[PDB]
RNA sequence: UUAAUUGCGAUAACGAACGAGACCUUAACCUACUAAAUAGUGGUGCUAGCAUUUGCUGGUUAUCCACUUCUUAGAGGGACUAUCGGUUUCAAGCCGAUGGAAGUUUGAGGCAAUAACAGGUCUGUGAUGCCCUUAGACGUUCUGGGCCGCACGCGCGCUACACUGACGGAGCCAGCGAGUCUAACCUUGGCCGAGAGGUCUUGGUAAUCUUGUGAAACUCCGUCGUGCUGGGGAUAGAGCAUUGUAAUUAUUGCUCUUCAACGAGGAAUUCCUAGUAAGCGCAAGUCAUCAGCUUGCGUUGAUUACGUCCCUGCCCUUUGUACACAC
C-alpha cells in the first residue's frame, strides 16, 4: 500500500544496500555485481562473482549466512527472499573486479606499475577494445601525482559511454 | 452628470478634534488626517453617520460633523464591531478604547514608560532607540535619525 | 470477471515485452479485453547542487528517473488467471493484478 | 555550417565506388537502397550519406 | 430563437440580475454589510456599498448557471486576488468565505440554486428560468 | 449522418477543437456566438477568416469551438485557427477543391499563421538565472 | 547622506473641486469652440479637477453639445456638435 | 478628430518629417578619433522617428494629467506639421545641427 | 537516567539523518529515500536516477 | 571554407587514436498504425430551461452505441539545407527565393579530450596518513544563551518613487509538479467565524482526488485627479489566531491605528539578439512553522544588431625577448 513512485526508488535503495553490503563483504571473492527479480512467492538475488566456490562456502554455510543477514536487515519472512550465486562471464570485462585485484595486489605489496600493467595486459587479452588504469595519491614521495596506464582506445563522449564503458 | 452650482457657505481648513483638517478634499480621506483616524475608521463612521460620501468635507454641516465626531469618540455605541480598535483590552481597564490626535502620542509614550521602569526588553531597547521587533541591525537602519 | 493487471516499469523495452505476450496469449484464447492504456511516464526529478561543498560557479545536476505504466482489462476465467498471474514476469516490471 | 565530415564523405565515396549502375539523383530512393545495402546505425546519419551520394552524382553527371 | 445566459456579455448580465434583485429587495443582506473587505488581501472595502451583494450574487448565479457545481472554496478561489504585502512580492489570496456562504444560503432560500450531490450548490429550474428570462429582457433592452 | 468534420486550431500551450458541420450558420465558442471572446480587439482579431472569405460561405454550415489551454490571446489566435481550417476541410471533403484552393489562398495571402501553426516554443529555463538566456548579475568586487 | 539628485520644484497649480455660476457659464460657453474636449481639455484649460471634469463631460453629453465617439474608461473622446 | 486628415496618412508624415537624415560616429585610428558625420539609412531613420516620437510622448505624459493616447496625439500632429515644439523635432534639428558642425 | 535522551526528536533536523553517512545537513528527503546530496551524487545510477539533459 | 586540425585540398610524410561531430534526452509535425469510461468527442435514451417550426444552451453512471481530430503514450515516418537561381580554384562551401510543420550544425541541453591549479572540501562520508585529545575528555548527552548581536563599509535581491497609474467591482485564461502505514500528507464539500482560521465529513497510495490547481499580470465598468496625494508602506502600539515541548530579541498569518525615507538615482557597473530581454504569477527544494532565495513551469511579449575587433579576453601563424615561481 504504497505509491509507485516511492516503491521504485525504495527499490533502487535496496540494490544500493545490497551492492554496498556485498561489495564490503565479497570483496575477496570478486564480487562483480548483483540483479534482483522480484517474483510472486519470492525474491531472488543473483551474485555475480568469480569465486563462486569462496562464497558459497561448506554446504552452503555463507550462503545461509547472508540469506539470513538481508532477511533480518530488511524484514522479509523466512522463506521470501532467497540468494543465488553465478560464475560471472568475461571477467576481464569488469573494472570492480579488476580494481579490487589491484587493490588486493597493493596491498599485499606488489608495485604500481607492475600491478596496473597486469591488470591492462589481462583486459586486452580478455577480448577488450579498451582499458585505462589511474592511480593517484602519494607514489614513492608525500607530494602525490597520477599514474595513467592505459592500452587500446577509449573513448569519453556521448551515449557510447554509457553503454559500451564499464567504470 | 449632477451639476449644482453650490451656495458660498463652503469652507476650507476647518477645525476638530485639534486638527485642522482640509477641506476641498473628500471627507473619509479628509478624516485621515485625524491621528488615530484610518481609512477604514472613517470611511466606517461616515458610512454610519448616513453622510454621503461623495461629499467633499468642506461642503458638510456643523451637525454632520459633530455627529461623526461623537461617533469616533465613542464608537462601539454605533454597533462597530469591537476589532476595529486601536486599543482594544487595554491593559489596564480591560476595556476597548480607541485612541484620537493626541492620546495616541500620550498612550504610545506611557506604554514606553512602563517597559521602561520595568526594564523589560523592549523597553530597554526603546531607550537606547534601537529595533525592537527582532529585526537584523546589521545593514539597516544606519541614518535611522 | 473483471481483471485489471497494471505494469509500473522503468524498463520501456521489457514492460512492452510483457504487454504484448500478454495480449497475444490473450488473443490466442480469444478473450475480449480493453487493450494496453499507457498512462503518462511520469518523471521523478531532483535538482542538486553538483559540488559537495559551497565554492565554484553554482552548478546544478537534475537527475531523472522516468516511470512507465500501462494497464490491461481482461474478461478470465479462474484457470487462466491463476496461469496468467503464475508467467509474465522478468526482472524491473513490477506487477498489480486485481479483481473488480 | 551545412560542412559534412570525413565519415559521410567517405561513406558516400565508397558507394559511389561499388554502387554506381545503381543509385539515382534522387534522395529519396537513395536513402531507401542506403539503409538497404549499409548498416547506418541513426537516421540521420543515413539521411545525410544519402544526401552527399545525390549531390556527388550530379556532380558525376556533369563530367 | 431562444435565448440562454451564454448568449449575453456577462456585465450586461450581472448589471441588470443585479438591479432586478436589488429593485425586488427581497433577497437578504447579513448585517456585517458595509463594514467588511471581501477578502483578505483587499485593502479597503467596496465603494459602491448601497449594493454589491446583489453583485456578488449575480455573478455566482451566473457561474453556477454555466458550471454544474461548486462551493465556497472555488468561490473564494474566484473572486481572491494578489495580496499587496508591502513590501514583499504579491502572492494569490483568497477571497472571503462567509460572504459568498451567505450568498448561496440567500440564493437557496429565494430559491435560485439548491444543494447537490456530489457536494457543492447547483443551479435549479425555477432559476435557470429567471436567469434565461433575465437575459431576454438584458438583450432586448438594446431596442 | 451529416457532413461533418473536426478540427484544431494551435498556439504556444492553447488548443481549439471545432467541429464543422453543416447548418444554418452559428458560430459559438464555449457556449456563446463569436462576439463574446473578451478582449474586444481581439474579436476584430477573430472575425478575420470570415470578413475576408466572405460571410455567405458559413451560411450553410455550423461551427462551435471549444478552447482550453493558455491565456486569452493564445487562445483567440486558437479559435481563428481552427475555424480557417475547419472551413478549408468542409470545403475539401464535402465541396470540391477548386474552392479550397480558393479559400487557401485567400487566408494565406493575408496571413500565414491562419492555417499554420506557429513554431515558436519556449526555450527552457537554465541555472545560474531567472530565464533561458539571462544570468543573473557579476560581482567582482 | 547625499542623494546625487536637484530637487527642483514645481508650481503646484490649485485645480477648482467645487464650481460655481461663473466657473458653470465659462464651461456652458467655452466648452464649444473645442474640436476635441476631454478631462485633459477640462484641466489645461478652465481650471476644475477631474472629477468635475468626468461628471461636466456626462452631464453635457446628455444636453447634447459634445458628441461621442468613444466612451472608453480612462480615455473619454468627444467632439463639438454643429 | 483634430486635423482630419487620415491619421494613418498623419503618423507617416510624422515619421518622414520626424527621421534624421545625417549623423555623427565615432571614427578614428586609435589615438586620433573623432566623430564625423555620415548619412543615415533610411530603416534607422523609421526606427529613430518612432523611438523619439514615443520617448516624447511618454516623458510628456508623465507625471503629468494628460494620457499617454493624447500626448502622442500632440507628438504625431506636431511632427507632421513641422513645430520645434515636439521632442522628436528637436532632436531632429539637435542632431542635424551637430553633424553639420562636425562635417 | 532519564535525561540523556530526553530531548525530543519528532521534527526539525535532529529528527532525520542520511541511511548512509549520518549526517543533518543537505538531506534529500524527496520521494522518502532520506539521502544526502553527495550520498545521492554517489549512489544515483544505482538507485536508477540518470542524466538525460 | 567551417561553429569546429570541420572539410576542400596542398604535401617528408603514411596510416591511426582522443576530443569536435556523430550519440542520448527534450521541444516542435503526423486528421497515417496500435489502442484507451484513470483522456476525450459525437449520437442515441432520461432530464432542466428558452423558443417553440425543425432548434440553442446544459446536466445525466453502470443509458448504451460509434470513433480517436484534440489528450496519452509505444512502434515508425519526416529534413538531407530538398528544388531552383546566383557566387566561388568553380571544389569544399556561401547567399537568396519556393515548397514545407520545421532550413541560425531546426531550437535548448546532457555527455564531453591531453596537461595542469601546490583552486575548494579532512564541517558529506564507518573515505583517510600524521599530530593532538581520549574520563573533572576536544567523545556523548541535558538546561539556558549565541550563530540575528551594530558607530560604520561592500555584494546578490524585494518593494517602489505613479494616470501606460492606486483602489473597488465584474469578466476570467495556464503549465511543470507533490501528496497518508503502521502513518497521519494534499485536502474538496457542509457549518461557524470580518479575517486568519476552527469544526463535521469526504476523495485520493493518485492521468481517476485535492485540481479546469477558475494563478497573477491582464481586460471592461466606475472612484481618484498631479497634491510625498486614495503614490509608497518601512517604523511603532494594541488585540485575535496557528505551528510547535517552548516564540520573550516580534516564528509566521490576520484586524485597526501610526504612515518614514523615495520626487527615476553621481563616479561607476551587470545581463541580454527571439517566443529571447522584461513584466507576471504558480509548483517543488529546504520544511513542524518561517521566502524577499534557488531549481523548473508556464502567461503577456518589445526595441535594436545579424556587424566589428576600439575596450576586455580567446584561438592559430610569423616575429623579438636579458622572461621560466614565466609582465
Ligand atoms: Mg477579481
Ligand atoms: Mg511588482
Ligand atoms: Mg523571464
Ligand atoms: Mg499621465
Ligand atoms: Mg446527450
Ligand atoms: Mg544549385
Ligand atoms: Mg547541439
Ligand atoms: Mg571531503
Ligand atoms: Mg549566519
Ligand atoms: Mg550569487
Ligand atoms: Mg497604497
Ligand atoms: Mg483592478
Ligand atoms: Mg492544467
Ligand atoms: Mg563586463
Ligand atoms: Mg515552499
Ligand atoms: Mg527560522
Ligand atoms: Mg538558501
Ligand atoms: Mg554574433
Ligand atoms: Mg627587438
Ligand atoms: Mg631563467
Ligand atoms: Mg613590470
Ligand atoms: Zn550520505
Amino acid at each position: 500500500l504504497i505509491s509507485k513512485k516511492r516503491k521504485l526508488v525504495a527499490d533502487g535503495v535496496f540494490y544500493a544496500e545490497l551492492n554496498e553490503f556485498f561489495t564490503r563483504e565479497l570483496a575477496e571473492e570478486g564480487y562483480s555485481g548483483v540483479e534482483v527479480r522480484v517474483t510472486p512467492t519470492k525474491t531472488e538475488v543473483i551474485i555475480r562473482a568469480t569465486r563462486t566456490q569462496d562464497v558459497l562456502g561448506e554446504n552452503g554455510r555463507r550462503i545461509n549466512e547472508l540469506t539470513l543477514l538481508v532477511q533480518k536487515r530488511f524484514k522479509y519472512a523466512p522463506g521470501t527472499i532467497v540468494l543465488y550465486a553465478e560464475r560471472v562471464q568475461d571477467r576481464g570485462l569488469s573494472a570492480v573486479a579488476q580494481a579490487e585485484s589491484m587493490k588486493f595486489k597493493l596491498l599485499n605489496g606488489l608495485a604500481i606499475r607492475r600491478a596496473a600493467y597486469g591488470v591492462v595486459r589481462y583486459v586486452m587479452e580478455s577480448g577488450a577494445k579498451g582499458c585505462e588504469v589511474v592511480v593517484s595519491g602519494k607514489l614513492r614521495a608525500a607530494r602525490a601525482k597520477a599514474m595513467k596506464f592505459a592500452d587500446g582506445f577509449l573513448i569519453h563522449s556521448g551515449q557510447p559511454v554509457n553503454d559500451f564503458i564499464d567504470t | 452628470s449632477l451639476v449644482v452650482q453650490e451656495q458660498g457657505s463652503f469652507q476650507h481648513i476647518l477645525r476638530l478634534l485639534n486638527t485642522n483638517v482640509d477641506g476641498n478634499i473628500k471627507i473619509v480621506y479628509a478624516l485621515t488626517t485625524i491621528k488615530g483616524v484610518g481609512r477604514r475608521y472613517s470611511n466606517l463612521v461616515c458610512k454610519k453617520a448616513d453622510v454621503d460620501l461623495h461629499k467633499r468635507a468642506g461642503e458638510l454641516t456643523q451637525e454632520e460633523l459633530e455627529r461623526i465626531v461623537q461617533i469616533m469618540q465613542n464608537p462601539t455605541h454605533y454597533k462597530i464591531p469591537a476589532w476595529f480598535l486601536n486599543r482594544q483590552n487595554d491593559i489596564t481597564d480591560g476595556k476597548d478604547y480607541h485612541t484620537l490626535a493626541n492620546n495616541v502620542e500620550s498612550k504610545l509614550r506611557d506604554d514606553l514608560e512602563r517597559l521602561k521602569k520595568i526594564r523589560a526588553h523592549r523597553g530597554i531597547r526603546h531607550f537606547w532607540g534601537l529595533r525592537v521587533r527582532g529585526q537584523h541591525t546589521k545593514t539597516t537602519g544606519r541614518r535611522r535619525a | 470477471i473483471k481483471i485489471r493487471i497494471t505494469l509500473t516499469s522503468t524498463k520501456v523495452k521489457q514492460l512492452e515485452n510483457v504487454s504484448s505476450n500478454i495480449v497475444k496469449n490473450a488473443e490466442q484464447h480469444n478473450l475480449v479485453k480493453k487493450g494496453p492504456v499507457r498512462l503518462p511516464t511520469k518523471v521523478l526529478k531532483i535538482s542538486t547542487r553538483k559540488t559537495p561543498n559551497g565554492e565554484g560557479s553554482k552548478t546544478w545536476e537534475t537527475y531523472e528517473m522516468r516511470i512507465h505504466k500501462r494497464y490491461i482489462d481482461l474478461e478470465a476465467p479462474v484457470q487462466i488467471v491463476k496461469r496468467i498471474t503464475q508467467i509474465t514476469i522478468e526482472p524491473g516490471v513490477d506487477v498489480e493484478v486485481v479483481v473488480a | 555550417g551545412r560542412v559534412r565530415t570525413k565519415t559521410v564523405k567517405r561513406a558516400s565515396k565508397a558507394l559511389i565506388e561499388r554502387y554506381y549502375p545503381k543509385l539515382t539523383l534522387d534522395f529519396q530512393t537513395n536513402k531507401r537502397l542506403c539503409d538497404e545495402i549499409a548498416t547506418i546505425q541513426s537516421k540521420r546519419l543515413r539521411n545525410k550519406i544519402a544526401g552527399y551520394t545525390t549531390h556527388l552524382m550530379k556532380r558525376i553527371q556533369k563530367g | 430563437p431562444g435565448v440562454s445566459v451564454r448568449d449575453v456579455a456577462a456585465q450586461d448580465f450581472i448589471n441588470a440580475y443585479a438591479s432586478f434583485l436589488q429593485r425586488q429587495g427581497k433577497l437578504e443582506v447579513p448585517g456585517y454589510v458595509d463594514i467588511v473587505k471581501t477578502s483578505s488581501g483587499n485593502e479597503m472595502p467596496p465603494q459602491d456599498a448601497e449594493g454589491w451583494f446583489y453583485k456578488r450574487a449575480a455573478s455566482v448565479a451566473r457561474h453556477i448557471y454555466m458550471r454544474k457545481q461548486v462551493g465556497v472554496g472555488k468561490l473564494n478561489k474566484l473572486y481572491g486576488g494578489a495580496k499587496s504585502r508591502g513590501v514583499r512580492p504579491y502572492k494569490h489570496i483568497d477571497a472571503s468565505g462567509s460572504i459568498n456562504r451567505k450568498v448561496l444560503q440567500a440564493l437557496e432560500k429565494i430559491g435560485i440554486v439548491e444543494i447537490s450531490p456530489k457536494g457543492g450548490r447547483r443551479i435549479s429550474e425555477n432559476g435557470q428560468r429567471d436567469l434565461d428570462r433575465i437575459a431576454a429582457q438584458t438583450l432586448e433592452e438594446d431596442e | 449522418a451529416v457532413p461533418s468534420v473536426q478540427t484544431f486550431g494551435k498556439k504556444k500551450s492553447a488548443t481549439a477543437v471545432a467541429h464543422v458541420k453543416a447548418g444554418k450558420g452559428l458560430i459559438k465558442v464555449n457556449g456563446s456566438p463569436i462576439t463574446l471572446v473578451e478582449p474586444e480587439i481581439l474579436r476584430f482579431k477573430v472575425y478575420e477568416p470570415l470578413l475576408l472569405v466572405g460571410l455567405d460561405k458559413f451560411s450553410n454550415i455550423d461551427i462551435r469551438v471549444r478552447v482550453t489551454g493558455g491565456g486569452h490571446v493564445s487562445q483567440v489566435y486558437a479559435i481563428r485557427q481552427a475555424i480557417a481550417k475547419g472551413l478549408v476541410a468542409y470545403h475539401q471533403k464535402y465541396v470540391d477543391e477548386q474552392s479550397k484552393n480558393e479559400l487557401k489562398k485567400a487566408f494565406t495571402s493575408y496571413d500565414r499563421t491562419l492555417l499554420i501553426a506557429d513554431s515558436r516554443r519556449p526555450e527552457p529555463k537554465k541555472f545560474g538565472g531567472k530565464g533561458a538566456r539571462s544570468r543573473f548579475q557579476k560581482s567582482y568586487r | 547622506k547625499k542623494k546625487w539628485s536637484k530637487k527642483s520644484m514645481k508650481d503646484r497649480a490649485q485645480h477648482a473641486v467645487i464650481l460655481d455660476q461663473e466657473k458653470y457659464d465659462r464651461i456652458l460657453k467655452e466648452v464649444p469652440t473645442y474640436r476635441y474636449v476631454s478631462v485633459s481639455v477640462l484641466v489645461d484649460r478652465l481650471k476644475i479637477g477631474g472629477s468635475l471634469a468626468r461628471i461636466a463631460l456626462r452631464h453635457l453629453e446628455k444636453e447634447g453639445i459634445i458628441k461621442p465617439i468613444s466612451k472608453h474608461s480612462k480615455q473619454a473622446i468627444y467632439t463639438r456638435a454643429t | 478628430v483634430l486635423t482630419d486628415q487620415n491619421p494613418i496618412q498623419v503618423v507617416v508624415d510624422a515619421i518622414t518629417n520626424t527621421g534624421p537624415r545625417e549623423d555623427t560616429t565615432r571614427v578614428g585610428g586609435g589615438g586620433a578619433a573623432r566623430r564625423q558625420a555620415v548619412d543615415v539609412s533610411p530603416l534607422r531613420r523609421v526606427n529613430q522617428a518612432i523611438a523619439l516620437l514615443t520617448i516624447g510622448a511618454r516623458e510628456a505624459a508623465f507625471r503629468n494629467i494628460k494620457t499617454i493616447a493624447e500626448t502622442l496625439a500632440e507628438e504625431l500632429i506636431n511632427a507632421a506639421k513641422g513645430s520645434s515644439t515636439s521632442y522628436a523635432i528637436k532632436k531632429k534639428d539637435e542632431l542635424e545641427r551637430v553633424a553639420k558642425s562636425n562635417r | 537516567e532519564n535525561v540523556w535522551f530526553s530531548h525530543p526528536r519528532r521534527y526539525g533536523k535532529g529528527s532525520r539523518q542520511c541511511r548512509v553517512c549520518s549526517s543533518h545537513t543537505g538531506l534529500i528527503r524527496k520521494y522518502g529515500l532520506n539521502i544526502c546530496r553527495q550520498c545521492f551524487r554517489e549512489k544515483a545510477n544505482d538507485i536508477g536516477f540518470n542524466k538525460f539533459r
